[PDB]
RNA sequence: GACGGGGAAUCAGGGUUCGAUUCCGGAGAGGGAGCCUGAGAAACGGCUACCACAUCCAAGGAAGGCAGCAGGCGCGCAAAUUACCCACUCCCGACCCGGGGAGGUAGUGACGAAAAAUAACAAUACAGGACUCUUUCGAGGCCCUGUAAUUGGAAUGAGUCCACUUUAAAUCCUUUAACGAGGAUCCAUUGGAGGGCAAGUCUGGUGCCAGCAGCCGCGGUAAUUCCAGCUCCAAUAGCGUAUA
């Protein structure tokens, strides 16, 4: 009995992808997670359930509603073009090297501390 | 006896009595709903000189 | 240099006599009859009907005929009359300052539900209120101090969550109904 | 006022200033040498030594007397003079500790009837004086 | 005990005080001095000499400036993490791609500001109250008002706790299932009770002693002011004290 109405839709050309504002209606349950809202605007928007990238859920106070932001692709290739990585490394398609900024840093400036090829053999 | 000016006479031969084990007082919105209630809807009307909280004579 | 804001007010004034007996006096009694919690309260209404009145008094002192005295005395009477405490017939700038604290109490959510007809006293309305029982227009209210207008009085009713309204029991009638199935069985 | 000519206004400022240093609290609140004789030095509370325990007395209207230390400070190097509050509690101060004294009620005054004190102590061997009294804390052994 | 201004507190009307402090301008990187490069520096996370301070050394020499972000010593009444990230705001560069303690995030946090729990209802208990009466007794007590550890059923929240949401990844808020209150021990404190100034000619103890007291003054062997219990009063998650 979950719901979706949709609000404030707007497309670009420019940027492949049209954007619009989600008002999930789930009374008397908690809040819904966002793949069942990926399939039901894939369901509703005729599209693959894998274009469809939706963030900033915010549950009101007493319960029922939920406003969110949501954007639909063209396809996989603009998909993965212009988007942010985080949503990217969420669905699962980007991963980054597990280092901090410490270990980066300290290892810069041990690299600046020589010059020459054995700049390369001094941060290992 | 002992000295005249001793420090902490009167405190330190004082009685010592232990407290009494009562039951808890009400506070907050019913603490002010008891107060204006004991002081204005069980009075009685009444002349000379009203009566205190307190007055034990 | 942080994005934050540093705005902040206070929102009542302390009289300027500590102890005396006239005034504690009818601040009790609104107190009581009123239902709130502290002082606090009552000084922060005075407040804001204070800063009211000193803004009638300061436009009343200005001529006729001037177009921001015209522009935000209007501004003021059709809050005044959308909240509540003033009618159609008294649509005057003088008007404002025969007000009393009784007709901003009387717009109180807490008093509203207990004249409304749904509350046995209006200690059991703030009780009743704070336990997220009521709703206003599809919305329910944590809060007793939720002034409100005057298209909003007609849609004050039980919430959807809640045992009173119609919906699911809560726990000590779940926890007497299983002790007594348990002692059925 | 005296002067009401209309091109009359540095007159009226220097009369109103000198009339104005010709007072006193503003007289105090504006030299240097009130607050240098200021033991504080413009601060509310002060830490010191304490040296020895006098027993000062009250004045002619009533017959006690009050139980007092001297503090000798550290940020100046002056020696004050600080009532003990409380019933019984000179008890808990002995020589050579730490306390934190504070003014006494009346900004540089002789409160009540003792004579040459103006200041209190608040706290001792960093632990306050109301604690002690109380039985709430302990003195650390 | 002076960085200036936009401003802040108090405020009938005029006035008084503050402004080190996120915005704008100016000055400095121990203090003076001199300079290279560059469009723009008398630059200090650039250089060169002085003094003060100061690190390593095989004793010939070499290397410095946290009034940047964390942290330490000293000082004082006085002030926080030797955390995470470039996702948001922008900045620099050959440049959609790299970097940024600028900044954002969380921790510490009773400077302060806003909202707001610590209970409500029902029948008996028992003090009255309105209506013709019973003049003044009882009653109709159908209609109440109140509190006594008499009793029983409905309630929601702190806290524990699947999940979901948020987020660079979390945490916090909100949503949500399983638990979760009768003396609902899941127990609200801070200052007072002679006057100013709201509130005991109460009880016991010391007896111009101890002490209280911002000011008058209170204590002398019957204390309304001391020291303890009861009761009461003001504000309430807040209250008292010292200094401008």
């Amino acid at each position: 009995t979950v719901t979706i109405r949709t609000r404030k839709f707007m497309t670009n050309r420019l940027l492949q992808r049209k954007q619009m504002v989600i008002d999930v209606l789930h009374p008397g349950k908690a809040t819904v997670p966002k793949t069942e809202i990926r399939e039901k605007l894939a369901k509703m928007y005729k599209t693959t359930p894998d274009v469809i990238f939706v963030f900033g859920f915010r549950t009101h106070f007493g319960g029922g509603k939920t406003t969110g932001f949501g954007m639909i692709y063209d396809s996989l290739d603009y998909a993965k073009k212009n988007e942010p990585k985080h949503r990217l490394a969420r669905h699962g398609l980007y991963e980054k090297k597990k280092t901090s900024r410490k270990q980066r840093k300290e290892r810069k400036n041990r690299m600046k501390k020589v010059r020459g090829t054995a700049k390369a053999n001094v941060g290992a | 006896h002992g000295s005249l000016a001793r420090v902490g006479k009167v405190r330190g031969q004082t009685l010592k009595v232990a407290k009494q084990e009562k039951k808890k007082k009400r506070t907050g919105r019913a603490k002010r709903r008891m107060q204006y209630n004991r002081r204005f809807v069980n009075v009685v009307p009444t002349f000379g000189k009203k009566k205190g909280p307190n007055a034990n004579s | 240099p942080v994005a934050r804001s540093w705005v902040c007010r206070k929102t009542y004034v302390t009289p300027r006599r500590p102890f005396e007996k006239s005034r504690l006096d009818q601040e009790l009694k609104l107190i009581g009859e009123y239902g709130l919690r502290n002082k606090r309260e009552v000084w922060r209404v005075k407040f804001t009907l204070a800063k009211i009145r000193k803004a009638a008094r300061e436009l009343l002192t200005l001529d006729e005929k001037d177009p921001r005295r015209l522009f935000e005395g209007n501004a003021l009477l059709r809050r005044l009359v959308r909240i509540g405490v003033l009618d159609e017939g008294k649509m005057k700038l003088d008007y404002i300052l025969g007000l009393k604290i009784e007709d901003f109490l009387e717009r109180r959510l807490q008093t509203q539900v207990f004249k409304l007809g749904l509350a046995k006293s209006i200690h059991h309305a703030r009780v009743l209120i704070r336990q997220r029982h009521i709703r206003v227009r599809k919305q329910v209210v944590n809060i007793p101090s939720f002034i409100v207008r005057l298209d909003s009085q007609k849609h004050i009713d039980f919430s959807l969550r809640s045992p009173y309204g119609g919906g699911r029991p809560g726990r000590v009638k779940r926890k007497n109904a299983k002790k007594g199935q348990g002692g059925a069985g | 006022g005296k002067c009401r000519g209309l091109r009359t206004a540095r007159k009226l400022r220097s009369h109103r200033r000198d009339q104005k240093w010709h007072d006193k609290q503003y007289k105090k609140a504006h030299l240097g040498t009130a607050l240098k004789a200021n033991p504080f030095g413009g601060a509310s509370h002060a830490k010191g030594i304490v040296l020895e325990k006098v027993g000062v007395e009250a004045k002619q209207p009533n017959s006690a007397i009050r139980k007092c230390v001297r503090v000798q400070l550290i940020k100046n190097g002056k020696k004050i003079t600080a009532f003990v509050p409380n019933d019984g509690c000179l008890n808990f101060i002995e020589e050579n500790d730490e306390v934190l004294v504070a003014g006494f009620g009346r900004k540089g005054h002789a409160v009540g009837d003792i004579p040459g004190v103006r200041f209190k102590v608040v706290k001792v061997a960093n632990v306050s004086l109301l604690a002690l009294y109380k039985g709430k804390k302990e003195r650390p052994r």
